[PDB]
């Protein structure tokens, strides 16, 4: 089949900036190419069809160009409503269609350090044979951030799960939660539980911790 | 122009699911219909196409022999039946119209129908509070909604009176087969004790509504 | 001679479908092309290689009056060097086209309450059409590896789809009657006609 490649994977520009999204085909698809916009939680929305034709009711800031193998989606002046993932789609061979991997368009904001908080397992949860300690990274940018779990200076692996929020609509910030899961008997086999965070907005690794006692 | 899909469905591994797509408004003559799914941690994935008239369908390579697309020869309802369901088939399945063909357009889409495939069944969530004398002028409070099936769960704070600063994370699937997430909110540290903070967990699939108390407790 | 019968093409009661586009090989005279240009009935009136005013001032041999029906979005395809469903698989104009493209809205004519099948178009094709090529094959397309035996079914589609012409449709999907005037000028010294 035909493979579609979009570049870059993520484009981060400020409102009013010129946006350029690329879509490259593994083989010539002539002008058989369509662009789509999918807002979070929504169904996708066609922007450009046949490489360069604007769909009905599509704002003028959206335009497309290109033929054969290289295609370009251009947003002349980005607006806040344009935060979305954009997919291109081929159809040269009528029966089948494939999509690009998608380029997520973020509203560029200055780099910001995350506010870190740590939470021990709760009283009611410990009555069940499971303990969950949560580490919060609130309001930051970019989305890339590394979370490391240590117990008595011993790093943990495979026992944690992370969750990232969508880009906030007002301040374009992200939020992250990492949940370390261990058995109840294991949570009392150690004293100190820390959460070390490293990020572009941080000049040095930040660590929030607590001991099994304290409270 | 309107595309109406069936309600969401949960299926066991190996079973089959049939999603409907009721359409009205525009003549569906000269308008093909597609099916595209979006896995939660993935992008759009094209499944196949069915013409307005008699079948003449085309299915994607990965679904060859698993999907059957039919019509209701009356209600202009287009069906997508997916057999031998596995955990990876859990996705939102959209139906979309295509005028003309080839190029055409995905002009109008349905709302999407969530199909959840897993061995587990409907289970109520357990909610545990998350609380910190903090180290700064801002304190964090949250609720841990753990072990429920299927999605979604909705969380509000103070019956909706607290909105700014609230961050509810998307659910994460566990090795047990259930979902778990957390909903947090950042508040001024000096407000702890003055105002009472309650998270309002609501899980309609299990008819479960939980309102735990998120307040720090020095021991 | 006498007058020239442009009324037979433009004012035809029924047009041909785009895949089976009608071609009218007229050769009686030259009419006042400057009369058809300023006609407000035609919304799309684009000429190539020649100006509309000097068509009556110029001299050609056979003038072909190609006529068919497409939709409003497909009007811009009837142009040199364009691609898509129509330009590749129904009616193709050459890169060195020498003529004019006339089009007008025909929603008051070719649309019917409940749709209007009649006008059809070629969906797909193994390769793009040659310029001025008319493909009217109704053979079932074999999209897969299994033969169709003329049967409609999986990977076996009828190569023609009917336009769904309704009055309540958007203007981009409304019927448009198109007349493509193609003529081959003479080759005299730049004195007689040039
Ligand atoms: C077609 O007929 C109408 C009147 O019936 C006339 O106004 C128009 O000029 C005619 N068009 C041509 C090309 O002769």
């Amino acid at each position: 089949e035909i493979g579609m490649t979009q570049s870059p994977a993520t484009l981060s520009l400020s409102p009013g900036e010129r946006g350029t999204l690329s879509c490259r085909a593994s083989q010539s698809v002539s002008s058989y190419l369509a662009w789509y916009q999918q807002k979070p939680g929504q169904a996708p929305r066609l922007l450009i069809y046949n490489a360069s034709n604007r769909a009905t009711g599509i704002p003028a800031r959206f335009s497309g160009s290109g033929s054969g193998t290289d295609f370009t989606l251009t947003i002349s002046s980005l607006e806040p409503e344009d935060f979305a993932v954009y997919y291109c789609q081929q159809h040269y061979n009528w029966p089948r269609y494939s999509f690009g991997q998608g380029t997520k368009v973020d509203i560029k904001r200055t780099v910001a350090a995350p506010s870190v908080f740590i939470f021990p397992p709760s009283d009611e949860q410990l009555k069940s044979g499971t303990a969950s300690v949560v580490c919060l990274l609130n309001n930051f940018y970019p989305r890339e951030a590394k979370v490391q779990w240590k117990v008595d200076n011993a790093l943990q692996s495979g026992n944690s799960q992370e969750s990232v929020t969508e880009q906030d609509s007002k301040d374009s910030t992200y939020s992250l939660s990492s949940t370390l899961t261990l058995s109840k008997a294991d949570y009392e086999k150690h004293k100190v539980y820390a959460c070390e965070v490293t990020h572009q907005g941080l000049s040095s690794p930040v660590t929030k911790s607590f001991n099994r006692g304290e409270c | 122009v309107q595309l109406v899909q069936s309600g969401p469905e949960v299926k066991k591994p190996g079973a089959s699911v049939k999603v409907s797509c009721k359409a009205s408004g525009d003549t569906f003559i000269n308008s093909f219909f597609h099916w595209v799914r979006q896995a939660p941690g993935q992008g759009l994935e094209w499944m196949g196409i069915i013409n307005p008239s008699g079948v003449s369908t085309t299915y994607a390579q990965k679904f060859q022999g698993r999907v059957t697309m039919t019509r209701d020869t009356s209600t202009t309802t287009f069906y997508m039946e997916l057999s031998s369901l596995r955990s990876a088939d859990t996705a939102v399945y959209y139906c979309a119209r295509e005028n003309g063909g080839n190029s055409g357009d995905f002009d109008y889409w349905g709302q999407g129908a969530l199909v959840t495939v897993s061995s587990a069944s409907t289970k109520g969530p357990s909610v545990f509070p998350l609380a910190p004398s903090t180290s700064g002028g801002t304190a964090a409070l949250g609720c841990l909604v753990k072990d429920y099936f299927p999605e979604p769960v909705t969380v509000s704070w103070n019956s909706g009176a607290l909105t700014s600063g609230v961050h509810t994370f998307p659910a994460v699937l566990q090795s047990s087969g259930l979902y778990s997430l957390s909903s947090v909110v950042t508040v001024p540290s000096s407000s702890l004790g003055t105002q009472t903070y309650i998270c309002n967990v609501n899980h309609k699939p299990s008819n479960t509504k939980v309102d735990k108390r998120v307040e720090p407790k020095s021991c | 001679t006498n007058l020239c019968p442009f009324g037979e093409v433009f004012n035809a009661t029924r047009f041909a479908s785009v895949y089976a586009w009608n071609r009218k090989r007229i050769s009686n005279c030259v009419a006042d092309y400057s009369v058809l240009y300023n006609s407000a009935s035609f919304s799309t009136f684009k000429c190539y290689g020649v100006s509309p005013t000097k068509l009556n001032d110029l001299c050609f041999t056979n003038v072909y009056a190609d006529s068919f029906v497409i939709r409003g979005d497909e009007v811009r395809q009837i142009a040199p060097g364009q691609t898509g469903k129509i330009a590749d698989y129904n009616y193709k104009l050459p890169d060195d086209f020498t003529g004019c493209v006339i089009a007008w809205n025909s929603n008051n004519l070719d649309s019917k309450v409940g749709g209007n099948y009649n006008y059809r178009y070629r969906l797909f094709r193994k390769s793009n059409l040659k310029p001025f090529e008319r493909d009217i094959s109704t053979e079932i397309y074999q999209a897969g590896s299994k033969p169709c035996n003329g049967v409609e079914g999986f990977n076996c589609y009828f190569p023609l789809q009917s336009y769904g012409f309704q009055p309540t449709n958007g203007v981009g999907y409304q019927p448009y009657r198109v007349v493509v005037l193609s003529f081959e000028l003479l080759h005299a010294p730049a004195t007689v006609c040039g």
